[PDB]
């Protein structure tokens, strides 16, 4: 694409220039570009990679939701007559969305999983995979909505199985993919309470495990055992 | 709207 | 442009809802869709042009910030060589910030200002005019500099003589004016004395002018005059 | 910064 003709490093650096401003659609150009080069991501640059689509399609799922919200409302009783602008500009947005998704699954795919040896770099793409899905899913209403939140279940439980056998239960993928996981079944597959025992279990099991790490690596995981705690507040 | 990350 | 096909009550309609989603560059878009139909605009639809175009361009300013700062770190002495790449990703968003002001430049020349007649119409379009030259002149450096500075100068002045004959000293259009044309003074032209000359004998002449106003009116006023009396504590 | 409208 337009990276193609600038250098891996000088992709990688202005990444990070582009978080430092938050100019994340930027980012997110300048990490595909350095995924195309063919080259497997260290772990900082998987890291970039991730900061980077997370921020850009959340900033189009929050879009997507004040619009959806207020498509719904219009489709009320009561409600007047407004024209089809709320339809096409939600639809404008989510078709924006969905690109963003694609682009993302289409380098997971293209080659990023299939190159991914070690736990931490698979059981990651795995987790974007699922994710990644899971965002195609929140605005799925076709024929294919059962298959692209299957597509999200079958990534995360292929995560989950490695990241159960290869890391330890502190591990911060490990744990951040649980949340993540633990929240498609709350909020995408309508299984409040798989949500609830995978989010309660994860946090048992790293509470135990916490003794073995280091002040900074006790730090990390403590950070999303909150999060885990988080959700299990909002939800009982 | 619940965690991730 | 892309804008053409749709009709302009559509693309005043998006232009909110795209607000509401705080999505401005779609909003500023729109805005120009709707500005190219060649009808002049409301009140309302004003604020709309510049809300939009005033957060696209203010996240660009706040990046090239960033990277100017980073830049001219990088060029103190002890610092590393780290190649090109700061001044390139700096010249980029410097690149679009200048797109956007030619943009808005181009609309306000291309018809905006000619067609208004009204004071509060001609004073807020010279405003903008201004205001989208003095951010080129934050980022000019070359042979234009100067002409750069003085476009900015002159459009503020004649919405200033204007503003002055026309609106009443409360006007919150008048009042925005005076705020910016001060900073401008203040941070364009070199000129402190000239921007707290102007910040308090607006602020001043309003003060002695709000017994005229409603409640509302007054809300309005006093807004903008906060402003002027912030500027004033950080400049004494 | 200094405020503008
Ligand atoms: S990769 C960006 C830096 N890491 C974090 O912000 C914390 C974290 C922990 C686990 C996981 Cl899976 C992610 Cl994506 C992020
Ligand atoms: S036009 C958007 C709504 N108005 C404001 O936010 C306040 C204000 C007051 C004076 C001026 Cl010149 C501007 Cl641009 C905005
Ligand atoms: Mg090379
Ligand atoms: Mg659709
Ligand atoms: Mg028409
Ligand atoms: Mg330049």
């Amino acid at each position: 694409g337009a990276m193609g003709s600038m250098e891996r490093a000088s992709l990688i650096q202005k990444a990070k220039l582009a978080e430092q401003a938050e100019r994340y659609e930027d980012m997110a150009a300048f990490m595909k570009g350095a995924v195309e080069k063919g080259e497997e991501l260290s772990n900082e640059e998987r890291c970039l990679l991730s900061v980077a689509y997370k921020n850009v399609v959340g900033g189009q799922r929050a879009a997507w939701r004040v619009l959806s919200s207020i498509e719904q409302k219009s489709n009320e009783e009561g409600s007047e007559e407004k024209g089809p602008e709320v339809r096409e500009y939600r639809e404008k947005v989510e078709t924006e969305l969905q690109g963003v998704c694609d682009t993302v699954l289409g380098l997971l795919d293209s080659h990023l999983i299939k190159e991914a040896g070690d736990a931490e770099s698979r059981v990651f793409y795995l987790k974007m995979k699922g994710d990644y899905y899971r965002y195609l899913a929140e605005v799925a209403t076709g024929d294919d909505k059962k298959r692209i939140i299957d597509s999200a279940r079958s990534a995360y439980q292929e995560a989950m199985d490695i990241s159960k056998k290869e890391m330890p239960p502190t591990n911060p993928i490990r744990l951040g993919l649980a949340l993540n996981f633990s929240v498609f079944h709350y909020e995408i597959a309508n299984s409040p309470e798989e949500a609830i025992s995978l989010a309660k279990t994860t946090f048992d099991e790293a509470m135990a495990d916490l003794h073995t790490l280091s002040e900074d690596s006790y730090k990390d995981s403590t950070l999303i055992m909150q999060l885990l705690r988080d959700n299990l507040t909002l939800w009982t | 709207f619940p965690a991730t990350v």
